[PDB]
């Protein structure tokens, strides 16, 4: 995240970070204790991932921590990287033990179809993760959150040559500075209702970080309520 | 004169033409429009202290 500001210990404990061949290359949203969401671009490959909940600072053990590695990926039927990498952008990870639920570990509440959208429609989500915090720069060690508003689909549609389609969505600031950025791709766009926070988008991709005319795309989760709710049950 | 299309018929979470609902893990409050914890860690919520 370029332009965002540290969160405090468990302000965000939905959010996951995923390890691979690079640690911290994407991050994640906790679902229930046994599934997280995540960009199906960050586990196309099928490689070999571990999961880390509980997090804050990636390079200080807080004892607040909890580590699981990936036994099944699911990415959605309708994602095809040979044709776009960044359509249908949304996969689903089981962990091979539950995660222990407590106020650093807490799953994200997802709304039905409908309120999804509605709440999406309010026009600010939070993201967050420990991407870049410059364009091709160093990765945060501490999380990091920003408040982005929603742009309308005309301007984001002027703001790029790539094809935005309906079910994603663009966020950010008309002068850039703050954005989210390579890293925290997968990890969550919550909105607060009443003081309850739902997954309304999935952090996906964009071109320069934080550049002045460009924006963050996002994956609409009210799109895919119902694989979720479905595949993940418990 | 309640109706899901103005305020979200003073509904916290959800409305249904009114009958008000919460997400999985909170129950609705006794006014019958808030929603409650009815689990130790619901879901999106901050429990550590800010
Ligand atoms: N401009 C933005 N707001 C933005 C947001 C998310 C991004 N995600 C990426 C990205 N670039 N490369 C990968 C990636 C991650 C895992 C595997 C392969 C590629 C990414 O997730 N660039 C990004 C830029
Ligand atoms: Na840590």
């Amino acid at each position: 995240v370029v332009g965002g500001e540290d969160a405090k210990p468990g302000q965000f404990p939905w959010q996951v970070v995923l390890n691979g061949k690079v640690d911290a290359f994407c991050g994640g949203s906790i679902v229930n204790e046994k599934w997280i969401v995540t960009a199906a671009h960050c586990v196309e490959t099928g490689v070999k991932i571990t999961v880390v909940a509980g997090e804050h600072n990636i390079e200080e053990t807080e004892h607040t921590e909890q580590k699981r590695n990936v036994i099944r990926i699911i990415p959605h039927h309708n994602y095809n990287a040979a044709i776009n990498k960044y359509n249908h952008d949304i996969a689903l990870l089981e962990l091979d033990e539950p995660l222990v639920l407590n106020s650093y570990v807490t799953p994200i509440c997802i709304a039905d179809k409908e309120y999804t959208n509605i709440f999406l429609k309010f026009g600010s989500g939070y993201v967050s993760g420990w991407g870049r915090v410059f364009h091709k720069g160093r990765s945060a060690l501490v999380l990091q959150y920003l408040r982005v508003p929603l742009v309308d689909r005309a301007t984001c549609l002027r703001s790029t040559k790539f094809t935005i389609y309906n079910n994603m969505f663009c966020a950010g600031f008309h002068e850039g500075g703050r954005d989210s950025c390579q890293g925290d791709s997968g990890g969550p766009h919550v909105t607060e209702v009443e003081g309850t926070s739902f997954l309304t988008g999935i952090i996906s991709w964009g071109e320069e970080c934080a550049m002045k005319g460009k924006y963050g795309i996002y994956t609409k989760v009210s799109r895919y309520v119902n694989w979720i709710k479905e595949k993940t049950k418990l | 004169d309640v109706t899901c299309n103005i305020k979200n018929g003073r509904c916290e979470q959800f409305c249904k033409n009114v009958v008000c609902s919460c997400t999985e893990g909170y129950r609705l409050a006794e006014n019958q429009k808030s929603c409650e914890p009815a689990v130790p860690f619901p879901c999106g919520r901050v429990s550590v202290s800010q």
